[PDB]
C-alpha cells in the first residue's frame, strides 16, 4: 500500500509513514516554529482524546493572560499544575509550543517552598501585543493530525483468455501416504476436541488467534463492457468512497447505478457503513449495474451502452495473466 | 500446488465454495471472483469464492451439488483455476430433471428459475446439474445450451429459455434428493466419530490392503428410536460411494428355517463382491436375540451364523457392518467382544439447538411464513427425536395445505408450481402440530448443556472463581476430579454445577433425590453404572448428584434405621468413582443440606476432595440477586432493591427470589384486572415483603459452621 506525505511530496509505504512526517515537521521549525509545534503535538501524540485535552488547557492560560495582562499573577504557567501535569506535560511538542508564541522556561520561588518551581513566562513583547497569542491559540485548536494521504493507485484491466488455461498432472488425484496420515490425525484431534473439557477462557484463547491479520483492503468492480477497475482502500473506510471512486472511473460520473457485493448484498452510497464492516476486507469484487430507469431510455432509444469507463483510464489498461 | 482438499460446506448455496483467507491471498483471487474448479474425469465446474475463519488451511468446502459437478467426493483433490475472462450471458437454456418433475406442472420458470438467477449472477456452464427449493419440492436442473461457452455469469439482461421434455437422468448421475451429511442435525460429534473410523478405510482402501492392519469391523449406534442411526449409515455410504446393504430383524425372522440363515450370509456375500461396503443391520436385538432369553432353534442359529459372519470380515476386505440397537444390553454379548462390535457410539436426544437444526432441514423445501420462529418451536418440544419433529413439519405443511386446497379446488393428476408457490406454512399450523405430536423419547433422560449462566448467580465471587480454577487447571497446566457443596438451602448450589457446565459448553446430567431413592427401595442400586455410563458418553460434562443425604434421610435422618451412613445406592456410587479417570472429562459434582449424615466415604481422596461452603448471601450479593431475578421483567424507577436488600438480612437467595415472583404476580393481576401497570412497581415489592419469609433459621446456619470449623 502506498501514501503521499502531504509535507514532501515523497511516495512512501504504510511503515514509512510516521518517519518521513515526523522528519518534516521537526525540519518545519525553522521557517515557522509555531506552526512545526503545532504539527508535533498533534501528529505526535497518537492519543488524540488527551491532545484536545491538552490544547484546550493551553488556550485556556492564553486566555487567562488576555482577560488581566497587566497582572503579574497570569503571567507565570506552572509546569507542576495538576491540569498541566495530566493534559499538557504528558504530549511531546507542547513545550514547543510554548517557547515558539514567547513564553521563556524558567525557575521562581514557590508562594509555599524553598526548591524552585518550572514556569512559562510570558515575555513583555508578546504580552504588549495580545493579538499574537490570539492567533496563535485559534492556529493550535483548529490544527489536526498529519497523516500520509493513501494513493487508491486507479487501474483498469483486461482479463485474457489464457490464464485459465490449464491443464492437471496424470497423477494430480493420486494422494500420498503423508496426505492420508494428516487428515486421520486432523480427525483424531477434532473428535478429542469435541471431548475435552475446558472453561470459556481456554476456548478464547485459541479461537482468538485469527483475529489480527488486515488493515486495508484492495476492491475490484466487474463492468458490464468487459472491464475490471480496482483501487486501494482503508478497511475503515465507508462505502461511499468506494461510490466516490467508481463515479470517477466511469465516462459519465453523474449516471445512477449500483454495486453488488460478493455476499448477494446491495451497498447503499448514503449508507455510512465501513468496508470491514460489509464483508470487503481484506480484498472483495463488486458487480457494477446501471440503474434500470436510465437502461430503458438508453435501450429504448437504439443505444448500446458498450462504454462503462472514461478514455482517460481505458488508455492504460493492462492485460491480466 | 494450487491445489486443496474436498471438505464439507458451511455456506449452503450452490454457486459458491469458501476457501481459507491464506490460499485466496497465494492465488491472488478476491472474494466474489470467478474460478474454474478441476475434478475427476475432466469435469470442471465454474463457482464463486468466499473465506470464513473455519475453513481448514488446505482444504476447500463445498456443497453436494458442486461435488456432484465435478464427480468428486469428500476427502479428494481438486485444483482451483481463477477465470477472470468469464463473460455475461446472452441465453441460456435450462431443462428440469424428469425424475424430480412428477406430480408437478404449470410455469417452472417463473416459480424456480426466475427467482433463483435473477439478480444473482450465478456463474454457469454447460451441463452443469443444480437444485432449487421450493414449492415443497425440491427440483433439480440441468443447463444443456449456452450461447456463450462454455461458461457465463447470468445477468438481468440473460434469457432464459426453458422448452422440452424433462431430461432423464443419465447412468452416472446422482439424485440431489439422496441422504448425505447435511441432511443430519444434531449429534454432530456422533457423526464425527463415524467419520474417523469409516471413512478411512473406504476412501483410502489402500492403507489396509498392502498391510496387515485391519480397520474395525462393527459399530453399534445405539439410543432412542428416531434419532438417526440409519440416517448416519446410509448417509456415510452415499458420500464415500460405499455400497449400501440394508438388513433388519423382521425380515430375516420372518423366513423359515434355512432361508432365514441363508439370506443373511447372501447379503455378507453381495458385500464382498461390492465392496467398499457398508452393512447396516437394523434391530440387532430382533434378529440377534440373547440367547438366553429364546428357546427356538433359528433364533440360536441366526446369532451363531452372524457370529461367524462378522469373523469373516478378516477377509471380506473393505466391508465394514453396522447395526443399531436401542440399548447396548439389549442384544447377546457374544456380539461384543473383541472384534465384531466392540465399539459403539451414544446418539442420545438432540438438545435444543440439535432440534432446531433439525426442523430446519427438514423445511427446507418449505416456504415459511414470517412469523414462523422454529427456535421456540424447539425450545418447546422437550422429548422429540429427529423422527418426532419431522412429523412435526409435516403435520404444520398439512394443515397448510388443507386450509388453501379448500379454496384452491384443483382436482388433476399434477399441482401447478404457482399453487404451490402461493402456499406458505404460518406459526399457526406449527402451533397445530404441536399439540397433535406426541414425543417417542418422553422416558428416557434427556442430557443437554444447561441454560444457566453466571450472570444468574447473585454473589459467591469467590466460589466463581475457585470451581473455574478447577476445570482450567487440568487443561492450562492427581488433580481432584470433583466438589461437594454444603450450606444452607437456597444459596445456589444447583446453579452453580449448572453455571460451570453453562460456559464451559458441557453436558449437564442432573441427578435428583427421588432418582437415588428409587434406586434405593427398588433394590436397583446397580443403576448407578449407567449413570457414570452415561457421564463418559456425553464428556465434556458435569454429573451432578443431588440430595446425596436422600437415602440417609429416607432411613431416618434424625432417628435412624439399623444401619449406618452408607447404603446400597451410595455404596455402587462409591465404586463407580473410583474407576472413572481424571483424563474423562467428567467433573462430578455434589450437593447435601445435611453433611452430619452423608458418608465419608464421598469426600475420600481420589473422590469429592473439594468442599466449598455456601453461606447465605450478604448484603451486596443480596442485592446482585434481587437485580438479577428481576433481569427478565419490566421494573419501575421507584423500585429501591438496595432498601430489601439491607431488611432482607436472613434471607436466603431463594426467599429473595420468593419476593421477586410474588411481585410479578401481583403486577401481572393488575394488568388483568385492568384490562377487563405494565410494570413492577414499589406497592408490588411492598406487598410481597410482607408475605415473604427467611426459610433457614439461625440455629440452623450455627449447624454448618460447626461442621465446617469440624473439618477446617
Ligand atoms: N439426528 C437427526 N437429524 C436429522 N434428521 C433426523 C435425525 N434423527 C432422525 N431424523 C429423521 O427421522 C427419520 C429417521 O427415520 P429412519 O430412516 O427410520 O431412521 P431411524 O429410525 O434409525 O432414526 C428421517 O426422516 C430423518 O430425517
Ligand atoms: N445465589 C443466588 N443468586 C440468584 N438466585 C438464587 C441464588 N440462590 C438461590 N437462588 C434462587 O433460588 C432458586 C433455587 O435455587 P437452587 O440452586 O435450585 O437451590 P438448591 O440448590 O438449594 O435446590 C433459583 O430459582 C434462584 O432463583
Amino acid at each position: 500500500v502506498y501514501f503521499t506525505c502531504p509535507l514532501t511530496g515523497a511516495t512512501l509505504r504504510k511503515d514509512q509513514r510516521d518517519a518521513c512526517i515526523k522528519e518534516a515537521i521537526l525540519l518545519h521549525f525553522s521557517t515557522d516554529p509555531v506552526a512545526a509545534s503545532i504539527m508535533k503535538i498533534y501528529t505526535f501524540n497518537k492519543d488524540q482524546d488527551r491532545v484536545k485535552l491538552g490544547v484546550d488547557t493551553i488556550a485556556k492560560y492564553l486566555d487567562n493572560i488576555h482577560l488581566h495582562p497587566e497582572e503579574e499573577k497570569y503571567r507565570k504557567i506552572k509546569l507542576q499544575n495538576k491540569v498541566f501535569q495530566e493534559r499538557i506535560n504528558c504530549l511531546e511538542g507542547t513545550h514547543e509550543f510554548f517557547e515558539a508564541i514567547g513564553f521563556q522556561k524558567v525557575l521562581l520561588p514557590a508562594q509555599d517552598q524553598e526548591d524552585p518551581e518550572e514556569f512559562y513566562v510570558l515575555s513583555e513583547t508578546t504580552l504588549a501585543q495580545p493579538q499574537s497569542l490570539e492567533r496563535h491559540k485559534e492556529q493550535l485548536l483548529a490544527a489536526e493530525p498529519v497523516r500520509a494521504k493513501l494513493d487508491r493507485q486507479r487501474r483498469v484491466f483486461q482479463p485474457s483468455p489464457l490464464a485459465s488455461q490449464f491443464e492437471l498432472p496424470g497423477d494430480f488425484f493420486n494422494l500420498t501416504a503423508e496426505e492420508i496420515k494428516r487428515e486421520q490425525r486432523l480427525r483424531s484431534e477434532a473428535v478429542e476436541r469435541l471431548s475435552v473439557l475446558r472453561t470459556k477462557a481456554m476456548r478464547e484463547k485459541e479461537e482468538q488467534r485469527g483475529l489480527r491479520k488486515y488493515n486495508y483492503t484492495l476492491l475490484r468492480v466487474r463492468l458490464p463492457d468487459g472491464c475490471l477497475l480496482q483501487g486501494t482502500f482503508y478497511a475503515r473506510e465507508r462505502l461511499g468512497a468506494v461510490y466516490g471512486f467508481v463515479r470517477e472511473a466511469l465516462q459519465s460520473d453523474w449516471l445512477p447505478f449500483e454495486l453488488l457485493a460478493s455476499g448477494g448484498q446491495k451497498l447503499s452510497e448514503d449508507e455510512n457503513l465501513a468496508l470491514n464492516e460489509c464483508g470487503l476486507v481484506p480484498s472483495a469484487l463488486l458487480t457494477f449495474s446501471w440503474d434500470m430507469a436510465v437502461l430503458e431510455d438508453i435501450k429504448a432509444a437504439g443505444a448500446e451502452p458498450d462504454s462503462i469507463l472514461k478514455p482517460e483510464l481505458l488508455s492504460a489498461i493492462e492485460k491480466l495473466l | 500446488p494450487n491445489r486443496l482438499i474436498v471438505d464439507e460446506a458451511i455456506n449452503e448455496d450452490n454457486s459458491v465454495v469458501s476457501l481459507s483467507q491464506p490460499k485466496m491471498d497465494e492465488l491472488q483471487l478476491f472474494r466474489g471472483d470467478t474460478v474454474l474448479l478441476k475434478g475427476k474425469k475432466r469435469r470442471e465446474a465454474v463457482c464463486i469464492v468466499l473465506s470464513d475463519d473455519t475453513c481448514s488451511d488446505e482444504k476447500i468446502r463445498m456443497n453436494r451439488v458442486v461435488r456432484n459437478n465435478l464427480r468428486v467426493r469428500l476427502g479428494d483433490v481438486i485444483s482451483i483455476q481463477p477465470c477472470p475472462d468469464v463473460k455475461y450471458g446472452k441465453r441460456i437454456h435450462v431443462l428440469p430433471i424428469d425424475d424430480t418433475v412428477e406430480g408437478i406442472t404449470g410455469n417452472l420458470f417463473e416459480v424456480y428459475l426466475k427467482p433463483y438467477f435473477l439478480e444473482a449472477y450465478r456463474p454457469i456452464r454447460k451441463g452443469d446439474i443444480f437444485l432449487v427449493r421450493g414449492g415443497m419440492r425440491a427440483v433439480e436442473f440441468k443447463v444443456v445450451e449456452t450461447d456463450p461457452s462454455p461458461y457465463c455469469i447470468v445477468a438481468p439482461d440473460t434469457v432464459i429459455h426453458c422448452e422440452g421434455e424433462p431430461i432423464k437422468r443419465e447412468d452416472e448421475e446422482e439424485s440431489l434428493n439422496e441422504v448425505g451429511y447435511d441432511d443430519i442435525g444434531g449429534c454432530r460429534k456422533q457423526l464425527a466419530q463415524i467419520k474417523e473410523m469409516v471413512e478411512l478405510p473406504l476412501r483410502h482402501p489402500a492403507l489396509f490392503k498392502a498391510i496387515g492392519v485391519k480397520p474395525p469391523r462393527g459399530i453399534l449406534l445405539y439410543g432412542p428410536p428416531g434419532t438417526g442411526k440409519t440416517l448416519i449409515a446410509r448417509a456415510v455410504a452415499n458420500e464415500t460411494g460405499a455400497f449400501f446393504f440394508l438388513i433388519n430383524g423382521p425380515e430375516i425372522m420372518s423366513k423359515l428355517a434355512g432361508e432365514s440363515e441363508s439370506n443373511l450370509r447372501k447379503a455378507f456375500e453381495e458385500a464382498e463382491k461390492n465392496a467398499p461396503a457398508i452393512i447396516f443391520i437394523d434391530e440387532l436385538d430382533a434378529i440377534a436375540p440373547k440367547r438366553e432369553k429364546t428357546h427356538g432353534e433359528v433364533e440360536r442359529r441366526i446369532v451363531s451364523q452372524l457370529l461367524t459372519l462378522m469373523d469373516g470380515l478378516k477377509q471380506r476386505a473393505h466391508v465394514i457392518v453396522m447395526a443399531a440397537t436401542n440399548r447396548p444390553n439389549s442384544i447377546d454379548p457374544a456380539l461384543r467382544r473383541f472384534g465384531r462390535f466392540d465399539r459403539e457410539v451414544d446418539i442420545g436426544i438432540p438438545d435444543a439447538t440439535g432440534r432446531l437444526e433439525i426442523l430446519q432441514i427438514h423445511t427446507k423445501n418449505m416456504k415459511l411464513a414470517d412469523d414462523v420462529d422454529l427456535e421456540q418451536v424447539a425450545n418447546e418440544t422437550h422429548g422429540h427425536v429427529g423422527a418426532d419433529l419431522a412429523a412435526l413439519c409435516s403435520e404444520a405443511a398439512l394443515q397448510a395445505i388443507r386450509k388453501k386446497m379448500d379454496l384452491i379446488d384443483l382436482e388433476d393428476e399434477t399441482i401447478d408450481a404457482e399453487v404451490m408457490n402461493s402456499l406458505a406454512v404460518t406459526m399457526d399450523d406449527f402451533r397445530w402440530a404441536l399439540s397433535q405430536s406426541n414425543p417417542s423419547a418422553l422416558r428416557e433422560t434427556v442430557v443437554e448443556v444447561p441454560q444457566v449462566t453466571w450472570e444468574d448467580i447473585g454473589g459467591l465471587e469467590d466460589v466463581k472463581r475457585e470451581l473455574q480454577e478447577l476445570v482450567q487447571y487440568p487443561v492450562e497446566h492427581t488433580p481432584s476430579k470433583g466438589v461437594l457443596f454444603y450450606g444452607p438451602p437456597g444459596c445456589g448450589k444447583t446453579l452453580l454445577a449448572k453455571a460451570i457446565a453453562n460456559e464451559c459448553q458441557a453436558n449437564f446430567i442432573s441427578i435428583k433425590g427421588p432418582e437415588l431413592l428409587t434406586m434405593w427401595f427398588g433394590e436397583s442400586e446397580a443403576n448407578v453404572r449407567e449413570i457414570f455410563d452415561k457421564a463418559r458418553q456425553a464428556a465434556p460434562c458435569v454429573l451432578f448428584f443431588d440430595e446425596l443425604d436422600s437415602i440417609a434421610k429416607a432411613r431416618g435422618g434424625n432417628i435412624g434405621d439399623g444401619g449406618g451412613a452408607a447404603d446400597r445406592v451410595i455404596n455402587q456410587i462409591l465404586t463407580e468413582m473410583d474407576g472413572m479417570s481424571t483424563k474423562k472429562n467428567v467433573f462430578i459434582i455434589g450437593a447435601t443440606n445435611r453433611p452430619d449424615i452423608i458418608d465419608p466415604a464421598i469426600l475420600r481422596p481420589g473422590r469429592l476432595d473439594q468442599l466449598i461452603y455456601i453461606p447465605l448471601p450478604d448484603e451486596k450479593s443480596r442485592v446482585a440477586i434481587l437485580k438479577a431475578n428481576l433481569r427478565k421483567s419490566p421494573v419501575a424507577k421507584d423500585v429501591d432493591l438496595e432498601f430489601l436488600a439491607k431488611m432482607t438480612n436472613g434471607f436466603s437467595g431463594a426467599d429473595l427470589t420468593e419476593i421477586c415472583q410474588r411481585a410479578c404476580k401481583l403486577a401481572i393481576r393488575e394488568s388483568i384486572e385492568s384490562e377487563i401497570v405494565p410494570e413492577i412497581r414499589r406497592d408490588h415489592f411492598e406487598e410481597a415483603m410482607r408475605f415473604a419469609r427467611r426459610s433457614v433459621s439461625d440455629n440452623d446456619i450455627r449447624k454448618y459452621e460447626m461442621f465446617a470449623q469440624t473439618l477446617q
